[PDB]
């Protein structure tokens, strides 16, 4: 299918990040400025949000098999850039006491937000397999830009290899369905079969794809990689591994479970079921005895991506999980983006590789008191605590959940958030004790502002959550 | 030429296994060079013959290559690992190897039982690839221009040394 | 295939040159071994750098070698495409030019 | 057992065995010319004598060094640069390679090529030549990179990778002259890859490293200078295939016209090797990506534009 | 001709055993070789369901496999010589600090 120059509006938030790519690309090459390229940068986000909305004006496309433009595409590509512009405001304080070159951070940022429009936009096997890599690509270098640092050369090396081994086991999964069904479009993967949906080859692939996928939402027993790589890669660098790669990630995956006749198979679904149930009890428990906030948010990413599972499970029973995963999954964007945000905040400048890496929350109220009151909202939010947006998703995946009758996940879900306030509120109480020993740049005000206007908007959409909920009902893709 | 394909399928077996379970890396590299050869043939006997021809152009000649390049790069022999053998004893080698053994097992039953129709001849041109690549793969090919790009500013960023000279000692953390 | 009668020919006339290249390869060290009669350090990272080069831009330029076959059959679309695609080879080019890793210095 | 069938591939074989011969024979009557014409800035025997030393030579295997790769370098570098010549016509019906990837075919053999440089420089136990050969494979990639796109020029304006549809659509103008920069760089890279005179001896501004054709000696380092011949007289018939007209001529025989322009290139490399120095290591990694890669991209964008101008 | 069977039998055995060298081998260096083994079994596998169904889709995606084979090759192999110039030594069992 060629490309009409009407399909050209909807490529817009993906035209214009690589044109900012390749803009960022030239002005390193011309001046090597720290400030102009982050600045560039944020300025081809900011343009691909407006170009957003200008495909808004348009209507839902399909442009190519590989790519299809709606509302679904939309929210998480909005997702994606908003999570990639809070990354590189976290990283510019970040970046200011580092010794060696500063922007090729921003080059990666840009690359994996348009890995993660790519995969947002995704309906084919293809562009999903190309926008996992796009996103694992610039991740290996964001997770070891501090190779001189013993740990985050550990994270990029545990990160590359495993995740080098799931898409070896994904690659291996479509080819496996591919053989059995001639087409690689998310529509056509059962569409010859029919009581024979439990083809067994087509059956095997989608496992070594769920395997694959799994990896990257930290979905058990594929959740290994995750503390250590959260532990030992920077904080911006956390912040967009934990928001953007899994937002970009869990929706393409929504989208192949929704689009492919095969998610009314009851194996699929099942072993799912037992996935997410270990997946959020194993999280959850794991994070008990944790005193590193970074391994602690790894361990809350897996319990939260069990979460998002159970929310998957009744896709195709309930035709409200895709609303609900929205709203949760703008819930735990802003929560993580704030909790990341205080992290990043406290743990700038780089101040070297041979300095300790270790945030120490505790006694963080009487030096920077703001920073303590968004991260403890934070947690709030984390925990599935009221007047938090955490709530409004909890509430709607709960609903999910009991809507379709998965008494099992319900239940596993209610013990899993029981265990997690433990450490939610430890870490929120900890937070205001009296640390035993222990700034004023535009930019980190930019990062302060920028996690404070994510602890109102967390705030208000806890306590009126009705504007999230009519956005994200507006944004309702083709059914 | 189902002969050959056979052939080639079971050099190439062959070959990886020696991959395996081989002590010095470059006997290993070049017996993976020549697994990729024999999956070239497997490539050329199916009618893929663009595949092939990608297969020994740039992974038999453009990966292998670097891999050969570090390994005489930096002077590995494989050595502080070739005297251990680790891999050549039970506890190491039966574990895993039954493991994999395990899922070889259940995805070869999951090959079988499947309808087939046979590989039939027609050999697909490049000409019909570069149709389709071009075609409805536009942003396949832009995406991965900007993949490849992504990879060479990271190893780039990783791999370059900041000393100087063409020979540099093994200094622990770089002064 | 193995039933035109004419490539199938030139099949066997490629298989028969490469096994007696080899054979004549083979031949010859037999002939120079039989015949005569008996009596720590690190190199680089710019080596590592220039063949990453190698199989970047080898990668990227596999795939103008598909599309120079199809040049004509497909359109201007195509030339934009390839065109855009060259366009930011370019600029990762000019980017390694211009910061310095695509030269020696002796 | 005499059927037609069997006296036609019978005949082909003997047409395959006949040009490898003659193109082992060809590449030693280069060097033998080399030897000639360059002491002037039958004769004929002395190869043979040389050989015939070569043979009655005792061998070394240095007993710190493994047999296989050692002894397996000189057949990369022989066989490889051989069977390049595979694909290359020389009359309307005395090919031996007439399949579909008629030039993807020589990509692979220039990409195995560089094994050779590498394993010597692994397999010879000495960190000088491993240096030398570190040197000259980067050498060989760095000027490698660009042979693809020199020969997508002419791909391009063709439309196949096969060389008789090359050689039939060069049938009213030869590809020299609107391809002239695909012409040069091809030919760069063509004496780049082949470890030709100018881009020779990498170790020659260093002292820390030495060639990997030494701790070779007889028959191995002699099949690295015939297979060295072999290459550049295949890149020879290669670019006059590919950029002069294929055995394309008014009155003389096809293969002789062919004959012709292989050996008038060949003395063509005789003079730009009497010509032009010797450069330095670093100007020839600044002009082998600087100048080289963005001029053939360049060529295949404009390429690409005048034949879709012209698109009838 | 030749079934599928075959070939995906060829395809998930080179995977099995990348997958047992990227297991049993301390060495990063063969990790990384065992990486590449499952790279081109899957890219073998697509490659034969492309050529069963006469599609060129198989071979597109054995061009983006061997794309991320080259770009993350190169990552790995690029993370190899910074674990080797720092720590001096490619044992990947010793760069176990991080500890659950």
């Amino acid at each position: 299918m060629t490309i009409t120059p009407q399909n050209l509006i909807a490529l817009l938030p993906l035209l214009i990040v690589g044109l900012t790519v390749v803009v960022v690309m030239l002005s390193i090459a011309w001046r090597r400025n720290h400030f102009l390229n982050a600045t560039l940068s944020v300025i081809g986000l900011n343009a691909a949000l407006v170009s957003l909305w200008f495909v808004g004006q348009a209507g839902a496309m399909d442009v190519t098999p590989l790519m299809r433009v709606d509302g679904f595409a939309m929210l998480y590509t909005g997702l994606v850039l908003l999570a990639s512009l809070a990354t590189c405001t976290f990283a510019y304080p970040w970046l200011e006491g580092y010794n060696d070159n500063k922007d090729e951070f921003y080059l990666l940022v840009l690359i994996a937000a348009l890995g993660g429009i790519l995969l947002a936009n995704a309906n084919h096997l293809a562009s999903l397999f190309l926008g996992i890599e796009l996103i694992s690509l610039p991740l290996f270098g964001l997770v070891g830009y501090a190779f001189r640092q013993k740990r985050s050369l550990e994270a990029s090396i545990k990160y590359t290899i495993l995740s080098a081994a799931a898409s070896s086991f994904l690659l291996f999964g479509m080819a496996l369905v591919y053989a059995q069904s001639g087409d690689l479009s998310f529509v056509a993967l059962g569409k010859n079969l029919g009581g024979m949906l439990n083809e067994p080859l087509l059956l095997a692939g989608f496992g070594l794809m769920i395997v694959g996928l799994g990896f990257k939402l930290s979905l058990v027993p594929f959740h290994l990689w995750t503390p250590d790589v959260y532990q030992g890669a920077p904080a911006p660098v956390s912040t967009f591994l934990a928001t953007a790669s899994k937002i970009a990630i869990f929706g393409v995956v929504m989208r192949l479970f929704l689009y492919a006749p095969v998610g009314d198979s009851e194996a699929i679904r099942v072993v799912l079921a037992i996935i997410a149930f270990a997946s959020i009890i194993f999280g959850n428990l794991m994070a008990l005895s944790q005193t590193n906030i970074k391994r602690l948010l790894g361990y809350s990413s897996i319990s939260h991506l069990g979460y998002l599972l159970v929310a998957l499970i009744a896709l195709q029973t309930g035709e409200m999980s895709m609303e609900a995963v929205g709203v949760y999954l703008a819930g735990y964007l802003f929560s993580s983006l704030g909790a990341f945000g205080v992290v990043s905040l406290m743990s700038s400048p780089y101040r070297g590789p041979d300095a300790d890496s270790l945030f120490s929350y505790r006694g963080l109220f009487w030096h920077r008191p703001i920073l303590a009151a968004v991260m403890t909202v934070m947690m709030l939010s984390l925990a599935g605590i009221p007047m938090t947006l955490g709530f409004i998703g909890k509430f709607y995946v709960l609903a999910v959940g009991v809507q379709a009758h998965l008494w099992w996940l319900v239940g596993a879900v209610v013990v899993g958030s029981a265990i997690g306030l433990y450490y939610y509120l430890r870490v929120a109480v900890s937070l205001y004790l009296h640390a035993p020993e222990q700034p004023s740049n535009w930019q980190y005000s930019a990062g302060g502002i920028v996690v404070l206007i994510s602890a109102l908007l967390v705030l208000v959409l806890g306590v009126w959550p009705q504007p999230l909920i009519s956005i994200v009902r507006l944004a309702m893709p083709l059914m | 030429m189902e002969f050959a394909f056979y052939i080639c399928g079971l050099i190439a077996i062959l070959a990886t296994l020696r991959v395996i379970t081989h002590t010095n890396p470059v006997h290993a590299l070049l017996y993976l060079i020549i697994s990729l050869l024999a999956i070239s043939g497997v490539f050329f006997s199916l009618g893929a013959y663009f595949a092939g021809a990608l297969e020994i152009i740039v992974y038999a000649g453009a990966i292998m290559v670097l891999f050969v390049f570090v390994v005489m790069m930096l002077n590995l022999g494989g050595s502080e690992i070739e005297q251990e053998r680790q891999w050549l004893k039970p506890q190491v080698w039966i574990g895993p190897a039954i493991l994999s053994a395990i899922m070889l097992v259940v995805i070869v039953y999951a090959i079988l039982g499947v309808n087939d129709q046979g590989i039939d001849g027609t050999p697909i041109s490049a000409k019909a690839v570069g149709i389709t690549l071009f075609g409805p793969y536009v942003l396949a090919v832009e995406l991965a221009s900007m993949l490849l790009l992504a990879g060479l500013v990271v190893a780039f960023h990783v791999g370059r040394e900041e000393r100087a000279g063409e020979v540099l000692s093994n200094r622990k953390d770089d002064s | 295939m193995s039933t035109s009668t004419e490539v199938i020919a030139h099949h066997w006339a490629f298989a028969i040159f490469l096994i007696v290249a080899i054979g004549l390869c083979c031949l010859m060290l037999v002939g120079g071994w039989f015949l005569g009669g008996r009596a720590r350090l690190r190199l680089s990272a710019k080596f590592y750098l220039v063949a990453m080069f190698f199989v970047i831009f080898d990668v990227e330029a596999l795939y103008l070698f598909a599309w120079s076959t199809s040049i004509r059959e497909s359109g201007w679309v195509g030339f934009v495409e390839a065109a855009i695609f060259i366009f930011v080879l370019l600029a990762g080019l000019v980017y390694l030019v211009r910061i310095g890793a695509l030269d020696w210095t002796p | 057992w005499i059927s037609p069938e069997l006296i036609e591939i019978l005949l082909t074989i003997l047409k395959a065995v006949v040009i490898l011969l003659v193109v082992v024979t060809c590449g030693a009557f280069m060097s033998f010319g080399e030897r000639r014409l360059l002491g002037l800035f039958g004769g004929s025997l002395q190869l043979v004598a040389d050989m015939i030393k070569m043979f009655f030579k005792e061998d070394w295997i240095p007993k710190f060094s493994d047999r296989v790769i050692f002894t397996l370098a000189p057949m990369i570098a022989f066989t490889s640069l051989l069977l390049a010549f595979a694909i290359v016509p020389v009359s309307p019906g005395w090919v031996v390679a007439d399949l579909n990837i008629g030039i993807l075919f020589f990509l692979m053999m220039a990409g195995l090529a560089v094994y050779a440089v590498l394993f010597a420089g692994w397999s010879s136990n000495n960190k000088y030549s491993l240096l030398g050969a570190m040197r000259a494979s980067a050498q060989t990639l760095s000027y490698e990179v660009f042979l693809g796109l020199s020969l997508m020029g002419v791909v391009a304006q063709a439309g196949s990778f096969n060389m008789t549809d090359i050689v039939n659509s060069q049938a009213h103008v030869w590809n020299v002259i609107p391809q002239f920069f695909g012409f040069i760089t091809f030919a760069i890279a063509g004496v780049a890859v082949c470890h030709r005179h100018p881009f020779d001896q990498p170790e020659a501004e260093q002292e820390l490293a030495d060639g990997y054709h030494i701790e070779y000696s007889g028959m191995k380092f002699g099949l690295f200078f015939v297979g060295e011949y072999i290459g550049i007289v295949t890149i020879s018939a290669l670019m006059v295939t590919l950029f002069f007209g294929g055995w394309q001529g008014p009155l003389l025989p096809p293969f002789i016209w062919f004959a012709l322009k292989t050996a008038f290139f060949m003395m063509m490399f005789i003079l730009i090797r009497a010509s032009l120095p010797r450069p330095r290591y670093d100007q020839v990694m600044s002009f082998g990506w600087k100048i080289c890669l963005p001029l053939t991209l360049i060529n295949l964008l404009v390429t690409a534009a005048v034949i879709l101008w012209q698109a009838q | 001709m030749i079934p599928l069977q075959h070939g995906l039998i060829l395809a998930a055995i080179l995977f099995v055993l990348g997958l047992t060298g990227l297991v049993i081998r301390r060495n990063l260096l063969f990790m990384l070789i065992g990486l590449e083994i499952m790279i081109n079994a899957s890219a073998l596998a697509f490659v034969v369901a492309g050529s069963y169904w006469g599609q060129t889709d198989g071979q597109v995606m054995y061009i983006l496999a061997i794309s991320l084979a080259a770009a993350e090759a190169s990552i790995g192999l690029a993370l190899l010589l910074q674990l080797h110039r720092r720590r001096q030594n490619l044992n990947i069992d010793s760069v176990s600090e991080m500890r659950g």
